[PDB]
């Protein structure tokens, strides 16, 4: 018997003075049970400790049962049996598995209904009202059928699975196999392999029945476990999942662990794990008005759940709007130098989200094109040059220099500006260069050119070589590199 | 302005503080971050007055790496500084020794003397380390001695050193560069210990071995597994065991050398349950993990 009362603990004790409590394997009280008997000595719970995972301790009017938490591992019917270990009588208790244990309200109510004892229920401090729709268990087929029969749930079965159908007939003798719904102890639904998984899911959604079923597609259609989990998540009605392999049950649980909470609480937990968001600082502390959210500067944000809304400076902002606003904090900015006469003082500030060309236009750096390149950290403090586009000028430059590169001029100018910084002394009438930026092979090529017969087709290149042999090697080297 | 007299002893710290009070550096900005173990982390932003000076022997890189400070809760907290828009930062502390070389710092000053009488010397660099004591000049490339006065040069700096916050099944902790990837993560929560990345397993709470049968080509191994279960006829269910790398069976045999801390609760390869063997046989060091894995089954 299950009944919820609005009376206080002492008033409810008039109906029955017996109390039912929940403890761990070491006898430590769970928060609800701890608050229930906080004024009574609890050493008798740990007196017989350590226990197996699932046990019962009784003394006087106090009764306790050992239950684990879903963080380590747990199931519904195992909890029901652990509570069934308690002798049948009238007790006052909260919903089992609430709070840190992770069991939902519906699971706790079903467990209490399965128990033969009569329970008087008080509200829990931390209630898991949100329902875990998908739950995987290691119970075999017979236990699945018993659970479905006791909870009056429906189990869809594929007729092509000969072993499972044979086992069902062995347990529930006399049942016929055909495309229809059969009610004999447990509720059954049979179908052929021709029915697709999506059609079966749509039919189950239309029926709106609570289910205890194998992972759809994994056993009936040969799909992998992840696909079966995704299909079950597409299913709306709650269901209980079980397979012959406990390792598959653990894999399904691991699949269910990701993206388990609601999107607002999942986002809050993601921020807590990151400890920040772009430039905000997460606190996660509780106040009398609300729980704290991420903080930037001297202003903090606070949120209240169900519905999860955020408060800032007396204003309420929805979860979606706040998330969208936080996502727009990808503003990476850098400060770079720009010039025309190359000796003046001029500075530009650019954002790293877009490329150099998208914001300004044709830009080059030391012969490297940066028009279609997004900056990084090392680009801070660099110097850049910008030149407009003119196809006629490029055609004339090609006619003069016999080169078809449309980006030749910008790279050439950028390289020339850097090379002008260098010094070119001479040794024995031959140009020498101080080592910088791996100029050894360039100097070797210069030495080779200084000693050989040499002519060029472009007159500009010939004049540049003439100047280089006279000491103006910077322009010639820049042209060669370009 | 210092409101002192002729021949009166003075502190460089207070003199520089007064100078900066009468100086004009309001545009300077400095942001610091403080990380505590359990309680929480905070961000500190300072203006030009606070940016220029700090109490400590920390250098620029030492301040970047982090500092150790006591928290209000009694635990130890870590504080680091990555932010700067200012020409210089000054560091000072109670007397201590230091070692410096040319190019590793801007300038420093030396103080050696008692509480009622002391001498001050300064170190500066043009080509190498230069020290001046009134009318005396000292030149060297390296130096080491008791020095507590630090001046550093910077234009602007910012990097991506950030703290990380995590929860361990009931407890929230904040650390700098923690090894959380070794744990198993459920949605936004980590588990107790650190295994290799694998599917977790769950043992039966206070339940028996379920009285199921093991079948394998290695009849001795199957019988050992059955003895682990306390098998008694009839069998509730039957499973078949295959040895690595043969994964076609219901259960997979794994050598004990692949043991991980989480395997004390349960072990898994793929979605199937696994068992442990040594020399194609069971032993106590595998008997206990096999007992726990069967409890999972």
């Amino acid at each position: 018997c299950v009944e919820e009362v609005t009376t206080t603990l002492e008033e409810t004790k008039f109906l029955t003075e017996n109390l039912l409590l929940y403890i761990d394997i070491n006898g430590n009280l769970h928060p609800d049970s701890a608050t229930l008997v906080s004024d009574i000595d609890i050493t008798f719970l740990k007196k017989d400790a350590p226990y197996i995972v699932g046990d019962v301790v009784q003394e006087g009017v106090l009764t306790a049962v050992v239950i684990p938490t879903k963080k380590a591992g747990g199931t519904t019917e195992m909890l029901a049996k652990a509570l069934r270990k308690v002798p049948t009588d009238n007790y006052i208790t909260t919903y089992p598995g609430q709070g840190l244990n992770g069991y939902t309200v519906e699971e706790a109510k079903t467990v209490l209904k399965k128990c033969k004892s009569a329970f008087y229920i008080l509200p829990s401090i931390i209630s898991n009202e949100k329902q875990e729709i998908l739950g995987t268990v290691s119970w075999n087929l017979r236990e699945m059928l018993a659970h479905a029969e006791e909870t009056r749930k429906l189990m869809p079965v594929c007729v092509e699975t000969k072993a499972i159908v044979s086992t069902i007939q062995r347990k529930y003798k006399g049942i016929k196999i055909q495309e229809g719904v059969v009610d004999y102890g447990a509720r059954f639904y049979f179908y052929t392999s021709k029915t697709t998984v999506a059609s079966l899911i749509n039919t189950l959604n239309d029926l709106n029945e609570t289910l205890v079923t194998m992972p759809l597609g994994y056993v009936t259609h040969g799909l992998n476990l992840e696909e079966a989990a995704r299909y079950m998540r597409s299913l709306k009605v709650p269901a209980t999942v079980s397979v012959s392999s406990p390792d598959a049950v653990t894999a399904y649980n691991g699949y269910l662990t990701s993206s388990s909470k609601t999107p607002e609480e999942h986002f809050i937990e993601t921020i807590s794990l990151a400890g920040s968001y772009k430039d905000w600082s997460y606190s996660g502390q509780s106040t009398q008005l609300g729980i704290e959210f991420l903080k930037r500067g001297d202003k903090s944000v606070y949120y209240t759940s169900n519905p999860t809304t955020f408060h800032l400076d007396g204003e309420v902002i929805t979860f979606d709007n706040l998330k969208t606003l936080l996502s727009l904090r990808e503003v990476r900015t850098i400060k770079v130098f720009t010039t025309v006469d190359n000796i003046n003082l001029h500075t530009q500030v650019v954002d790293m989200s877009m490329t150099y060309g998208q914001q300004f236009g044709p830009t080059y750096l030391d012969g490297a094109d940066v028009t279609k390149i997004k900056p990084h950290n090392s680009h801070e403090g660099k110097t850049f040059y910008v030149l407009p586009n003119d196809d006629t000028l490029r055609v004339e430059a090609f006619e003069y220099y016999h080169t078809t590169d449309p980006s030749f001029l910008g790279r050439y100018m950028s390289a020339l500006n850097h090379t002008k910084k260098w010094k070119y002394p001479q040794v024995n009438g031959l140009t020498s260069i101080k080592w910088a930026d791996n100029n050894c092979y360039l100097a070797t090529a210069l030495l080779t050119l200084q000693q050989i017969e040499l002519k060029f087709n472009p007159p500009a290149l010939q004049d540049a070589y003439y100047r280089a042999r006279a000491g103006e090697a910077a322009n010639f080297c820049a042209l060669i590199l370009a | 302005y210092c409101n002192k007299t002729v021949g009166e002893l003075g502190d460089v710290r207070e003199t520089m503080s007064y100078l900066f009070q009468h100086a004009n550096l309001d545009s300077c900005k400095r942001v610091l971050n403080v990380v505590c173990k359990t309680c929480g982390q905070q961000q500190t932003t300072l203006k030009g007055v606070e940016a220029v000076m700090y109490m400590g022997t920390l250098s620029y890189e030492q301040f970047k790496k982090g500092v150790q400070i006591p928290c209000t809760c009694g635990k130890q907290a870590t504080k680091y500084l990555v932010q700067q828009e200012s020409p210089f930062v000054m560091m000072s502390a109670p007397p201590a020794q230091y070692e410096l070389k040319h190019g590793t710092f801007t300038c420093a000053s030396e103080y050696t003397g008692n509480y009622q009488c002391g001498h001050y010397k300064h170190i500066t660099s043009k080509e190498t380390l230069y020290c001046i004591d009134g009318a005396l000049l000292t030149k060297s490339s390296e130096y080491k001695g008791p020095i507590t006065d630090v001046f550093y040069k910077e234009n602007s700096y910012t990097t991506t050193i950030k703290p990380v916050t995590y929860k361990l099944d009931g407890v929230v902790c904040t650390e700098i560069d923690p090894k959380l990837d070794n744990y198993y993560k459920k949605d936004n929560s980590y588990f107790t210990e650190q295994p290799i990345d694998l599917v977790p397993n769950q043992p039966y709470p206070n339940a028996s071995f379920d009285n199921f049968k093991f079948v394998c080509d290695n009849i001795k191994f199957a019988d050992d597994l059955n003895q682990l279960t306390g098998y008694k006829k009839p069998a509730s269910r039957e499973l078949k065991v295959t040895f690595f790398p043969d994964l076609n069976g219901d259960v997979v045999a794994i050598d004990y050398k692949h043991y991980t801390p989480s395997f004390k609760k349960g072990a898994k390869l793929l979605h199937k349950p696994i068992v442990w063997h040594v020399n194609n046989a069971t032993n106590k060091a595998t008997y206990k993990p096999n007992t726990w894995c069967i409890r999972c089954l």
